[PDB]
């Protein structure tokens, strides 16, 4: 009895803002911004 | 030992819906797979236009198998059509699958691809737990026994495209040792996501003319193709149709291979080829079919093709057969064994070999088939009797490899009741399940053995199947009748004359 | 031997479950070269695929080698194929 209709995904379900992470530690990239100190603070 | 048989078998092939579909056309040569765009816009991020895909994955019995509305609508396409595709290769042997019930029969399912769990999956904020029930691979063989009450082994299996044929091997193996009285294989492969076809094209393994040409010296790469199939294993003594007897079944895996991890090495296959027949004890001079791999690549069928020349072919004076079912179907990764051993068995049932496409001349890397060592089925060719090899390959670096004798049983001859009359009695969720029954039945008036085996699949409970029919056959006043049985319990009383 | 752009799109399961199998193999004494060729198998039992679904999210800049180094087979074909093993290597699926 196939009278029914039953979900069927379509090609529409599957994949096809921007977040910037500021790490200062020594390993980081971003290390060089630990020496733009203002007033005693980064 | 025990001897093991093919009894059942069933699947939903590209342009097909059952076997005989596949079968005719198989045969009449029609071509499986379409330039239409159903799952995907066809051409999609320069995706071949051609793929073999099922033509319809929105049916599903859902009140029959026990699964309520909400729970089949967030299950994967994949369990829904091979819980159908079981139940209907378990029936095809004869065996009322209630017969089964709490026995230790096993279910190995071999699956590459859980689209749908990741697609219902997508938004944490409104999904629905029960969808990792339906989708979960592992569900794909835990739901089958939970239906079918089967107390073996389940487990789901990818060995990397030869997954159909490991699960045979393994469902062999268990049954071989009476672990399992019996068992079921399946495997099952749809095409959802276009960025796996995306990555295959990637990996260089695809075509860009979607065409499996195997065993032709215009071979670029295959053509990704959908497929359920399943297939049951029973001991001699619990089969009542036969197909085939495994006569061995083995596996192995390329190992190191200073080409690289996707690049096949012929040694390895050549020698579980001959590992597997010099086990089973049958000369090379008794195979008459390999159904090679046939993926249709630049590289793999010339080593394919070397390795079994040089397994088989050393010494025999006759040609061997050489075909391949993904010239007509496409390649279907996990169940491509499967598709192969399909067509295999229904070409010894209808005694003719389903001729393979695509083939105008042979690749010039193969010796073989230069020569008349080797012959490709391009047309059809009566059946003369003989072993039969059936070999598929993964990409991942797994073998496998299974020797099948076919079951060559002439038909009785006349006896005095065969002209007495007969009852057929059939039972389908809807009438039209109980008419088709009883006019193949019809159609076959004079086949005692499809009567016996249709009668012994007709007792159900009302509650399952509420409509039911007989037809009695070799009379002149002949009429099927047809009538929905009551739901309820009703006692049967007897009444003496006077 | 696993070249720099396939070790980044490779699923940490099978990064961490080489160097765990080296250091099974060896902790029972044998050095892993004598089992090379034989007939030794691997079964893995994983349930999930993630690193799959990440790495094939953009069609226009996903690459193939997700395929090999991500597949849920080759959670056992590759170990097969760098340890040299012809034996059976599959990849079960039963969850728990």
């Amino acid at each position: 009895d196939h009278s029914l209709a039953w979900d069927v995904p379509a090609a529409e379900d599957f994949p096809n803002a921007a977040i910037y992470n500021i790490d200062t530690s020594s390993e980081s990239p971003d290390h060089y911004l630990v020496d733009h100190t203002l007033d005693g603070r980064v | 030992p025990e001897e093991v048989v093919i009894a059942g078998m069933s699947g939903k092939l590209p342009e097909s819906e059952n076997l005989q579909e596949f079968w005719d056309n198989l045969i009449g040569g029609v071509d499986m797979v379409t330039d239409d765009d159903r799952r995907w816009k066809a051409g999609l991020y320069g995706l071949p236009r051609r793929s073999g895909k099922l033509k319809d994955l929105s049916r599903f019995d859902a009140s029959f198998f026990g699964v309520h509305p909400k729970q089949a609508h967030t299950m994967d396409p994949q369990l829904r059509l091979l819980l159908e595709v079981t139940y209907e290769a378990i029936v095809d042997g004869g065996i009322n699958p209630d017969s089964l019930r709490g026995t230790h029969t096993g279910v190995w399912v071999g699956v590459s691809g859980s689209e749908t769990s990741e697609a219902l999956s997508r938004d944490p904020e409104t999904l629905v737990g029960y969808s990792m029930v339906g989708c979960q691979r592992a569900m794909m063989a835990n739901r089958l026994s939970f239906f079918f009450d089967f107390r073996g082994p389940s487990i789901a299996l990818d060995t990397a495209c030869s997954s159909s044929l490991m699960a045979l091997q393994n469902a062999y193996q268990a049954i071989h040792s009476g672990q399992c009285p019996a068992a079921i294989v399946g495997g099952i492969n749809v095409l959802l996501k276009p960025n796996t076809s995306v990555q295959f094209l990637r990996l260089g393994m695809l075509s860009p003319e979607g065409t499996c040409k195997a065993f032709d010296t215009a071979g670029n790469g295959y053509c990704r193709s959908e497929g359920v199939v399943a297939v049951l294993l029973t001991k001699k003594s619990l089969a009542r149709r036969v197909y085939a007897t495994i006569l061995n079944a083995g596996t192995n895996t390329d190992g190191f291979k200073e080409q690289g991890v996707t690049f096949p090495s012929g040694d390895i296959q050549e020698q579980l080829i001959r590992s597997l027949y010099q086990s089973a004890g049958v000369a090379p001079e008794s195979f008459e079919y390999i159904e090679a791999h046939g993926t249709g690549t630049k590289v793999g069928d010339p080593q394919e093709l070397n390795g079994i020349t040089r397994a088989l072919c050393a010494t025999r004076q006759e040609p061997l057969l050489i075909g391949s079912t993904k010239s007509n179907m496409g390649h279907p990764e996990p169940a491509s064994g499967l598709a192969a051993l399909a067509k295999v068995l229904l070409s010894l049932e209808h005694g003719l070999w389903a001729p393979n496409l695509h083939f105008h001349s042979p690749n010039p890397e193969i010796p073989a088939l230069l020569d008349g060592r080797l012959q490709v089925v391009d047309q059809p060719l009566p059946v003369r009797g003989g072993n039969v090899g059936i070999n598929s390959f993964g990409f991942g670096g797994s073998n496998v490899h299974i020797i099948l004798r076919p079951n060559t049983q002439p038909p009785p001859a006349p006896a005095p009741h065969a002209t007495l009359p007969r009852l057929l009695r059939a039972s389908g969720r809807t009438p039209e399940a109980v008419q088709k029954l009883l006019e193949q039945g019809l159609r076959h008036s004079q086949d005692l053995a499809f009567l016996s085996m249709l009668n012994d699949i007709a007792a159900v409970p009302a509650t399952a199947m509420p409509f039911r029919g007989y037809a009695v056959l070799g009379g002149e006043r002949g009429g099927p009748e047809v009538q929905q049985v009551p739901a309820g319990e009703r006692p049967l009383w007897f009444i003496c004359s006077g």
